[PDB]
C-alpha cells in the first residue's frame, strides 16, 4: 500500500517528463512549412 | 329547436364566411390590377 | 415464365452495416432495462 | 402479356387510362360538397365537444338504456 | 441473467467500435 | 431626485465628440 | 437581389419619413399609455385592480367551477365587491 | 539510430499513425485507460457507497441490484469532503470502495485526459497545417464536465455533491440542483437551452437545406449519396438555390449566401450557449442562484398574489424537503 | 437625408431608456415585493 | 432478482433479428461480382 | 428608380410595428401603478 | 381566368413572399403571436388559476403568461361566441378563451408554414427536405399542446404559454410522470443534445479546415458566392477526425442528411413518449426494484432516491397547482425528511 503510492508516483513522473521534454524538443519546428 | 348555442353556431359560421369573403374579395380584385407579361 | 424485368439488386455497404448495428445494439442497451422491468 | 377469361371480361374497366375531362371539369361542383363536408364535420365535432348543444341530443352515457 | 445481458450488449458495442475504427472501408479519393 | 439630468448630458457627449468631427470632417 | 419595395435604408433616412413618424410614433405611444393610465385596459380585459382580488375579509379564490354557467358565476364573483 | 529519443519524438508526433498519439496524447492515453477501466469495473461490480457520510450506503452497480438505467458509480463520501482519497490513503480496498474511492480515481483521470484530448485537437491540426480553433469548440462540452465534476464540488465543499456517474444518478443531480438553486430561473441555463435547442434547430436547418439542394448525378433507383466522390474539386450542392429557397421562406437579407458565415454561425451558436450553461453551473457553485420572484406581486391590502413563479417554488420545496432524508440535523441547508 | 449612424445611436439609446425604465419598474411597480 | 421472464428473450430477439437482417444484406452485397 | 409607397411589405411592417409601440407605451405606463 | 390571375399575383416575388399558403399562414401566425403578446400584458389568470399573469398585474417577462382555461371548461374549444363566453369578450378573456385561441390558431399557423415551405420549394425547384424536417416540430406542438391535455381531464393540464409557466410543466412531469426515466424522452434528448453537437462540431470543422482564397486574416470575404471549388478541405477534415476520434465522415451528402435525421428523429421520439403520458401510460417505476425495496429496507439506488423527490413534488405542489381539487393537506401529512 505504501508501495503502490511509490509506483504510482514513479509512473506519473515518467509521463509528465516525457511531456515536458517533449514540447521542449523544438515542437514549433514540427509542421508543414515555416519552421 | 334552434337553441341559443345553435344560434351562436350560425353567428360563427356566418362571421366566418364573411372573413373568407372580404379576404377573397379584396384578393381577387387587387390580383386583377397588375401582372403583365 | 418470363424473367420479370422490374427487379434491381439490393445493397448495404460496410459503413451502413456498422451504423446499423450501432443503432440496434444501443437501442437494446436502452430498452432491455424496461423489458426486464 | 397473358390474357385470361376473367382478364378479358375485366379488360374494359381498365383501359381508359389517361382519359381526363377538359379544363376545370367538375371541380367547382366538387368544391361545394367539400365545403359542405367541412361544415358537417365541424358540427358533429362541436356536438361531441358540447359546444353546440341541441335539446333532444344528450351527449352522455345517458340517453341510453 | 440481467447483468449478463447488460454486459454482453456493452461488450458487443465495444467490439463494433474496434471493427469500425480499424476495419472500415479505406476512404478513397477522386477515383472512387 | 432626478440626476438623470447628469447621465443625459454625459450621454450625448460620447456621440457628440465624433459628430462635431463629422462636421469638421476629419480623422475618424 | 431586388424587388419593387423602396430600400428601407433610403426611407429610414428620408426627412419626409421622420417628418411623418416623429408625429405618428409618439402618437401611438401616448395612446397606449393612456389606455393603461385611464383604467380602460382593466375593463377591456376583466383584469383585477390591486384592490380587487378578494373581498375585504374573504381569503378564498374566485375559481370558476362549471363551464356552462361560468359567465354567470364569474359575474357573481364581481358581486362580493371582488 | 539517428538518436533514439530523436526518433521517439518523431513517432509520437508522427502524422502517419492510424490514431494520432500526440504529446498531449502521452498523458491522455494512460489517464483515459485508467478512468475507463476503473469505471467499467465499478459500474459492474463495485459495492455500496456511503455517499452522504451518514453510514447509509447507496449501491449503484449492476451486480448489486441495479440495471443500466438506475446503476451508477457513486460519489466519494461527504465525510471526505474535498480531501484527496487515493487508494494509498485507505487501510484497505474494502474501506476505499465504501467511501466511494473509485469516484475520484475516475473523475480526476477523466477530466485530466479530456483536457489533453483538447490539447490534442490542437496539435494534430498543427501537424496538418489546418487552422486551430476546433479545440475551442470542444472547450464548451469540456468546460461543462469540469463544472459538473469539479467546480460545483469545490464550490459546495465536497465531491459527494458532484454529479454521479450514471443515468438516474444524473437526474438526481438535476432535480436536487433545481431545488437548491432554482436553475430554470437563471439566465445562464436559459442561454444554455437556447444554444442546445437552437443547435438542434440549426443542425436540422443546415442539414435539410443542403441535402435538399443537391445537384442531380444519381439514378431514380440509386442512392442519392453516391452522387458524391471523396476528394471532389467542385461543390455537391447548389448553395445559390439553397439560399434562393430559404431567402423566400423568411426574406432575403435574413438568409445566408456565404457558406463561411453560415458555418461560423453554425459553430458559434451552440458553443457560445453551452459556454454560458457551463458558467451557470460554475456560478451557482458559489450560491449565486436564479431569480427569486417569490411573493413579488402582492395586492392592495398586502395579500400575496401568486404567479407561476410561486407554483414553481412549491415544486422546489417538495424536492428540498425530501432530498437527503436523514442527512440534516438543522434548520438551514448550508451545504 | 439623416445620417444612418445617427438614426441608430439615437434609436439605440432610445431603447436602453425604455428597457431601463422597465428595470426600474422592477423595484417599484406591482412586480415589486414591497 | 424479481425481473420479467420474457425480458431475456425480448432483448435477445430484439438484437438478433435486425442484426441478422443487416448481416444477410452486407454479405450478399459484399459478394456481388465486379 | 420610382419606388411606390403603400406596398405589401409596408402593410406587414405596420401590423407588427404599430401595435408594438402601442404596447411599449402601455407597459411603460404600468411602471408607475402601485398600492 | 381570374384564378390564374389570383395565382399570378400571390406567387409574385415580393420582399415577403405571400403565396397561396399565406392565405392560411399569415392570418393565423399573426393572431397567435398577437394573442400571446396581448394576454402577456393585459389578461389575467385569476378566475382561472388564482394567478396574476400579465404585466398589468405586475408580472415580468419570466413570470407572465397566457394560462390555460379552468378545469371546469374541460376540453371545450371555448369559442368567443360559444356556450361559455356567449359572444362576450371580457368574460372570454377571464375564462381563458385566449388559450384555445393561441393554441388552435398557432396550430393552423404551423400547417400553413409547412405548406409554405412545400409551395416555395416547388416554385424554386428544390427538394422538400426542409418540410420533412419541420414535421418534427409539428409533432411536438401537436402531441404536447393538444394530444396530451386531450387525454387528461381538460385543457387546464396543457402547458400554459409563458416562460415560468413552462418550467412548472417540466417540474410537473418529473414529479407526476417521472418523465426523465422514460426511454422516449431520453432518445429525445440524445437527439437534441446530439443534434446541437453535429451543429457545433461541423461548423468548427469547416471554419478551421478552409483553403486560403484571400490575402486577409478575416477569411469571410474570401468566399465564392458562385460555387466552383469546395471552400474547405473535405479531404483534410476526413484525416483529422480519422486520427483524433477514429471515425470520420467522407461524403458530405451523408454528413448533411445525418444532420437532418438526428434531431428530427429525436423530437419524434420525445413526442411518442408524451402521446403515452396522455393516457398516463408512463415509465414511472421498475417493478423488480420496488419489490426488493419493500422486503429489504437497506436496499437503496439512485432510483429509489428520485421517487422520493417525486413524492415531495406532488405533495407540496398539488394544492396550489390543482385548485379545482380543493386540496387540504394537514401539516402532519406532508412528507419531509429530518430538520428540513
Ligand atoms: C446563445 C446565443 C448567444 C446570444 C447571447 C446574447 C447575450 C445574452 C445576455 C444575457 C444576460 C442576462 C443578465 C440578466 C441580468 C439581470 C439584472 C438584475 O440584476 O435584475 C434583477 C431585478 C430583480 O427585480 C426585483 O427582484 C427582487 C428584489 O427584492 C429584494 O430587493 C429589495 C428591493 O431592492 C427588497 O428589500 C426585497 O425585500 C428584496 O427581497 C424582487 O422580487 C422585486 O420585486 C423585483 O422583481 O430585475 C429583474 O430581473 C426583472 C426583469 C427580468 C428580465 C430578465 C430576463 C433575462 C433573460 C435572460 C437572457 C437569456 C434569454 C435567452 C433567449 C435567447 C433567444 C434566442
Ligand atoms: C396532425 C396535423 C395537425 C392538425 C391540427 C388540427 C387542429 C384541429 C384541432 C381540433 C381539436 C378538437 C378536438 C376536441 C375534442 O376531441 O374534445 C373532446 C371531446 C370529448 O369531450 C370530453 O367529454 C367528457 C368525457 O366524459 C364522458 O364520460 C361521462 C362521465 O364524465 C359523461 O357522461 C360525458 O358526457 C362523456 O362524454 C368530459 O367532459 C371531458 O372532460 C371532455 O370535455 O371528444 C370529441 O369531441 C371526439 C373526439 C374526436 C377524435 C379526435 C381527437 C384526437 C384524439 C385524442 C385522443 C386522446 C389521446
Ligand atoms: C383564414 C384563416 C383563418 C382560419 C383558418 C381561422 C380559424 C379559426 N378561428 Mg380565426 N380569425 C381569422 C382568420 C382565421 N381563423 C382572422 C383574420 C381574425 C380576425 C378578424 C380571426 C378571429 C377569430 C376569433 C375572434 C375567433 C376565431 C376562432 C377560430 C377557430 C374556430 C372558429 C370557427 O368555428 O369557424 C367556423 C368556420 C367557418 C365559418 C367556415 C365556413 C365555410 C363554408 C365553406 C361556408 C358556408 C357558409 C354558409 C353560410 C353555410 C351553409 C349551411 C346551412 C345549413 C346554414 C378556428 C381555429 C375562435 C377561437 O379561437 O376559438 C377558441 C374565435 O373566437 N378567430
Ligand atoms: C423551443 C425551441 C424552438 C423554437 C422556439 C423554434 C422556433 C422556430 N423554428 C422554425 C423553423 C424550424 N425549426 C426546425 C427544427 C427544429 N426546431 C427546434 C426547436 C425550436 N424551433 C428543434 C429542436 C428542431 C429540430 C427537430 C426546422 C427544420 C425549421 C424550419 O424550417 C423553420 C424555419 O423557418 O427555420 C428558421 C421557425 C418557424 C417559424 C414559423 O413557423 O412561423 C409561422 C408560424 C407562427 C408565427 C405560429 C406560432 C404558433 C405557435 C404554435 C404558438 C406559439 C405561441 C406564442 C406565439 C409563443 C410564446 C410562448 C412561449 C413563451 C412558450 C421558428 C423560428
Ligand atoms: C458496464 C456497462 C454496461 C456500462 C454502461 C454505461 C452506460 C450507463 C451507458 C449507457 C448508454 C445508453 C444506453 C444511452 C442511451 C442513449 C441512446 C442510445 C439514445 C437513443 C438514440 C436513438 C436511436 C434515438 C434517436 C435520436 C438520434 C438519431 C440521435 C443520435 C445522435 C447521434 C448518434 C449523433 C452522433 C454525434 C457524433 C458524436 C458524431 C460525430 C461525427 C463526426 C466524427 C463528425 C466530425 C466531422 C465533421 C465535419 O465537418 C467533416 C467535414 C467531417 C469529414 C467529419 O468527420
Ligand atoms: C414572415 C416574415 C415577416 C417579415 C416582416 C417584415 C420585417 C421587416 C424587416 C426589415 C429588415 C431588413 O430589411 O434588413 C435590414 C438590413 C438589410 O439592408 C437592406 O439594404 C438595402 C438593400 O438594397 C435596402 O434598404 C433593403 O430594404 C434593406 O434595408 O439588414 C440585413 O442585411 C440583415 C438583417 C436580417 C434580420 C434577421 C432577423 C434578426 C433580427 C435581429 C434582432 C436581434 C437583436
Ligand atoms: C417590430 C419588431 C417587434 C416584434 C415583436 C416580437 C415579440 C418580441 C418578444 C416580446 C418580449 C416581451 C418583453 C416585455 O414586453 O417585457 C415587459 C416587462 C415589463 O416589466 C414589468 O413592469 C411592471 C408591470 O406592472 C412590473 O415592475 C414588473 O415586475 C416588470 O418589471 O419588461 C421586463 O421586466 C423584462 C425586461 C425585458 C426582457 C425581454 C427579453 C426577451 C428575450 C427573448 C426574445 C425572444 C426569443
Ligand atoms: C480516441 C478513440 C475513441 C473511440 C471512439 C469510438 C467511436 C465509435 C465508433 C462508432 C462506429 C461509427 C460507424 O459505424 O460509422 C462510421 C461512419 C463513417 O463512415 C461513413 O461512410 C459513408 C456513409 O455511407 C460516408 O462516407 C460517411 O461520410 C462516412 O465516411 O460514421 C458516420 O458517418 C456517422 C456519424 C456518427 C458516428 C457515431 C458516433 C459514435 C457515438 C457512439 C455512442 C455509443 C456508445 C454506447 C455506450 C455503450
Ligand atoms: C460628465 C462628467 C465627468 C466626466 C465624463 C467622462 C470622461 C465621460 C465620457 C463619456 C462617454 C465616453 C460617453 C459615451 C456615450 C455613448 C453612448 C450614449 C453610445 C450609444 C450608442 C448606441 C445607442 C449605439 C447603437 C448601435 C446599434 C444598436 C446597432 C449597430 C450600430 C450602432 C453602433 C450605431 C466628470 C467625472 C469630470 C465630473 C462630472 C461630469
Ligand atoms: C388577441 C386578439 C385579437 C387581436 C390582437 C392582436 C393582433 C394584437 C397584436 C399585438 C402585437 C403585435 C403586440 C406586440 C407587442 C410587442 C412588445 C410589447 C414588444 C416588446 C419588446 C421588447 C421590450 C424588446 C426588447 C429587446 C429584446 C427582445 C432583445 C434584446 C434587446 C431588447 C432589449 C431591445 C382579435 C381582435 C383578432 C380577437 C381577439 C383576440
Ligand atoms: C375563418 C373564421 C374567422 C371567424 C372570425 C370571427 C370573429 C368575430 O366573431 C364574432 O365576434 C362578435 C363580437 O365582436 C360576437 O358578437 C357577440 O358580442 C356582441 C356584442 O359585442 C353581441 O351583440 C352578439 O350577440 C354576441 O354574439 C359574435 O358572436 C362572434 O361570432
Ligand atoms: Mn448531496 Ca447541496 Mn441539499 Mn445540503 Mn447536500
Ligand atoms: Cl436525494
Ligand atoms: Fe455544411
Amino acid at each position: 500500500m505504501e508501495t503502490l503510492k511509490i509506483t504510482v508516483y514513479i509512473v506519473v513522473t515518467f509521463f509528465v517528463l516525457l511531456f515536458v521534454f517533449g514540447f521542449l524538443s523544438g515542437d514549433p519546428a514540427r509542421n508543414p512549412k515555416r519552421k | 329547436t334552434i337553441t341559443p348555442s345553435l344560434k351562436g353556431f350560425f353567428i360563427g359560421l356566418l362571421s366566418g364566411a364573411v372573413v373568407l369573403g372580404l379576404t377573397f374579395a379584396v384578393l381577387i380584385a387587387i390580383s386583377q390590377i397588375d401582372k403583365v407579361q | 415464365m418470363e424473367p420479370n424485368p422490374n427487379r434491381q439488386p439490393v445493397e448495404l455497404n460496410r459503413t451502413s452495416l456498422y451504423l446499423g448495428l450501432l443503432l440496434i445494439l444501443v437501442l437494446a442497451l436502452l430498452f432491455s432495462s424496461y423489458f426486464f422491468n | 402479356a397473358r390474357r385470361t377469361w376473367l382478364g378479358d371480361i375485366l379488360r374494359p374497366l381498365n383501359s381508359e387510362y389517361g382519359k381526363v375531362a377538359p379544363g376545370w371539369g367538375t371541380t367547382p361542383l366538387m368544391a361545394v360538397f367539400m365545403g359542405l363536408f367541412l361544415v358537417f364535420l365541424l358540427i358533429i365535432l362541436e356536438i361531441y365537444n358540447s359546444t353546440l348543444i341541441l335539446d333532444g341530443v344528450n351527449v352522455s352515457w345517458k340517453a341510453l338504456g | 441473467m440481467e447483468t449478463i445481458t447488460y454486459v454482453f450488449i456493452f461488450a458487443c458495442i465495444i467490439a463494433l467500435f474496434f471493427f469500425a475504427i480499424f476495419f472500415r472501408e479505406p476512404p478513397r479519393i477522386t477515383k472512387k | 431626485i432626478a440626476q438623470l439630468t447628469m447621465i443625459a448630458m454625459i450621454g450625448i457627449a460620447g456621440p457628440m465628440i465624433i459628430f462635431l468631427l463629422a462636421v469638421r470632417r476629419g480623422n475618424l | 437581389g431586388t424587388t419593387g419595395e423602396r430600400p428601407f435604408s433610403d426611407i429610414i433616412t428620408s426627412v419626409r419619413y421622420w417628418v411623418i413618424h416623429s408625429i405618428t410614433i409618439p402618437a401611438l405611444f401616448i395612446a397606449g399609455w393612456l389606455f393603461v393610465s385611464t383604467g380602460l385596459a382593466y375593463d377591456v380585459f376583466g383584469t383585477p385592480r390591486p384592490d380587487s382580488y378578494y373581498a375585504q375579509e374573504q381569503r378564498s379564490i374566485p375559481l370558476v367551477t362549471d363551464r356552462f354557467e361560468a359567465k354567470q358565476q364569474v359575474e357573481t364573483f364581481l358581486e362580493q365587491l371582488k | 539510430s539517428a538518436n533514439l529519443w530523436e526518433r521517439f519524438c518523431n513517432w509520437v508526433t508522427s502524422t502517419d499513425n492510424r490514431l494520432y498519439v500526440g504529446w498531449f496524447g502521452v498523458i491522455m492515453i494512460p489517464t483515459l485507460l485508467a478512468a475507463t477501466i476503473c469505471f467499467v469495473i465499478a459500474f459492474i461490480a463495485a459495492p455500496p457507497v456511503d455517499i452522504d457520510g451518514i453510514r447509509e450506503p447507496v449501491s449503484g452497480s449492476l451486480l448489486y441490484g441495479n440495471n443500466i438505467i438506475t446503476g451508477a458509480v457513486v460519489p466519494s463520501s461527504n465525510a471526505i469532503g474535498l480531501h484527496f482519497y487515493p487508494i494509498w490513503e485507505a487501510a484497505s480496498l474494502d474501506e476505499w470502495l465504501y467511501n466511494g474511492g473509485p469516484y475520484q480515481l475516475i473523475i480526476f483521470h477523466f477530466l485530466l485526459g479530456a483536457s489533453c484530448y483538447m490539447g490534442r485537437q490542437w496539435e494534430l491540426s498543427y501537424r496538418l497545417g489546418m487552422r486551430p480553433w476546433i479545440c475551442v469548440a470542444y472547450s464548451a462540452p469540456l468546460a461543462s464536465a469540469f463544472a459538473v465534476f469539479l467546480i460545483y464540488p469545490i464550490g459546495q465543499g465536497s465531491f459527494s455533491d458532484g454529479m454521479p456517474l450514471g443515468i438516474s444518478g444524473t437526474f438526481n443531480f438535476m432535480i436536487v440542483f433545481q431545488a437548491e438553486h432554482n436553475i430554470l430561473m437563471h439566465p445562464f441555463h436559459q442561454l444554455g437551452v437556447a444554444g442546445v435547442f437552437g443547435g438542434a434547430l440549426f443542425c436540422a436547418m443546415h442539414g435539410s437545406l443542403v441535402t435538399s439542394s443537391l445537384i442531380r448525378e444519381t439514378t431514380e433507383t440509386e442512392s442519392a449519396n453516391y452522387g458524391y466522390k471523396f476528394g471532389q474539386e467542385e461543390e455537391t450542392y447548389n448553395i445559390v438555390a439553397a439560399h434562393g429557397y430559404f431567402g423566400r421562406l423568411i426574406f432575403q437579407y435574413a438568409s445566408f449566401n456565404n457558406s463561411r458565415s453560415l458555418h461560423f454561425f453554425l459553430a458559434a451558436w451552440p458553443v457560445v450557449g453551452v459556454w454560458f450553461t457551463a458558467l451557470g453551473i460554475s456560478t451557482m457553485a458559489f450560491n449565486l442562484n436564479g431569480f427569486n420572484f417569490n411573493h413579488s406581486v402582492i395586492d392592495a391590502k398586502g395579500n400575496v398574489i401568486n404567479t407561476w413563479a410561486d407554483i414553481i417554488n412549491r415544486a422546489n420545496l417538495g424536492m428540498e424537503v425530501m432530498h437527503e432524508r436523514n442527512a440534516h440535523n438543522f434548520p438551514l441547508d448550508l451545504a | 437625408r439623416i445620417p444612418l449612424w445617427i438614426v441608430a445611436t439615437v434609436a439605440g439609446m432610445g431603447v436602453i431608456v425604455i428597457v431601463g425604465l422597465f428595470f426600474y419598474g422592477a423595484y417599484a411597480g406591482l412586480g415589486s415585493s414591497l | 432478482m424479481e425481473v420479467n421472464q420474457l425480458g431475456l428473450i425480448a432483448t435477445a430477439l430484439f438484437v438478433l433479428v435486425p442484426s441478422v437482417f443487416l448481416i444477410i444484406l452486407y454479405v450478399q452485397t459484399e459478394s456481388q461480382q465486379k | 428608380v420610382s419606388y411606390p409607397i403603400f406596398t405589401v411589405r409596408w402593410v406587414a411592417v405596420h401590423t407588427l410595428a404599430v401595435p408594438t409601440i402601442f404596447f411599449l407605451g402601455a407597459i411603460a405606463a404600468m411602471q408607475f401603478i402601485q398600492r | 381566368g381570374w384564378f390564374d390571375i389570383l395565382d399570378d399575383w400571390l406567387k409574385r416575388d415580393r420582399f415577403v413572399f405571400v403565396g397561396w399558403s399565406g392565405i392560411l399562414l399569415f392570418p393565423c401566425a399573426y393572431l397567435a403571436l398577437g394573442g400571446w403578446l396581448t394576454g402577456t400584458t393585459f389578461v389575467t389568470s385569476w378566475y382561472t388559476h388564482g394567478l396574476a399573469s400579465s404585466y398589468l398585474e405586475g408580472c415580468n417577462f419570466l413570470t407572465v403568461a397566457v394560462s390555460t382555461p379552468a378545469n371546469s371548461m374541460g376540453h371545450s374549444l371555448l369559442l368567443l361566441w360559444g356556450p361559455e363566453a356567449q359572444g362576450d369578450f371580457t368574460r372570454w378573456c377571464q375564462l381563458g378563451g385566449l388559450w384555445t385561441f393561441i393554441a388552435l390558431h398557432g396550430a393552423f399557423g404551423l400547417i400553413g408554414f409547412m405548406l409554405r415551405q412545400f409551395e416555395i420549394a416547388r416554385l424554386v425547384g428544390v427538394r422538400p427536405y426542409n418540410a420533412i424536417a419541420f414535421s418534427a416540430p409539428i409533432a411536438v406542438f401537436v402531441s404536447v399542446f393538444l394530444i396530451y391535455p386531450l387525454g387528461q381531464s381538460s385543457w387546464f393540464f396543457a402547458p400554459s404559454f409563458g416562460v415560468a409557466a413552462i418550467f412548472r410543466f417540466l417540474l410537473f412531469f418529473q414529479g407526476f410522470h417521472n418523465w426523465t426515466l422514460n426511454p422516449f424522452h431520453m432518445m429525445g434528448v440524445a437527439g437534441v443534445l446530439g443534434g446541437a453537437l453535429l451543429c457545433a462540431i461541423h461548423g468548427a470543422t469547416v471554419e478551421n479546415t478552409l483553403f486560403q482564397d484571400g490575402e486577409g486574416a478575416s477569411t469571410f470575404r474570401a468566399f465564392n458566392p458562385t460555387q466552383a471549388e469546395e471552400t474547405y478541405s473535405m479531404v483534410t477534415a476526413n484525416r483529422f477526425w480519422s486520427q483524433i476520434f477514429g471515425i470520420a465522415f467522407s461524403n458530405k451528402r451523408w454528413l448533411h442528411f445525418f444532420m437532418l435525421f438526428v434531431p428530427v428523429t429525436g423530437l419524434w421520439m420525445s413526442a411518442i413518449g408524451v402521446v403515452g403520458l396522455a393516457l398516463n401510460l408512463r415509465s414511472y417505476d421498475f417493478i423488480s426494484q420496488e419489490i426488493r425495496a419493500a422486503e429489504d429496507p437497506e436496499f437503496e439506488t439512485f432510483y429509489t432516491k428520485n421517487l422520493l423527490l417525486n413524492e415531495g413534488i406532488r405533495a407540496w405542489m398539488a394544492p396550489q397547482d390543482q385548485p379545482h381539487e380543493n386540496f387540504v393537506f394537514p401539516e402532519e401529512v406532508l412528507p419531509r425528511g429530518n430538520a428540513l
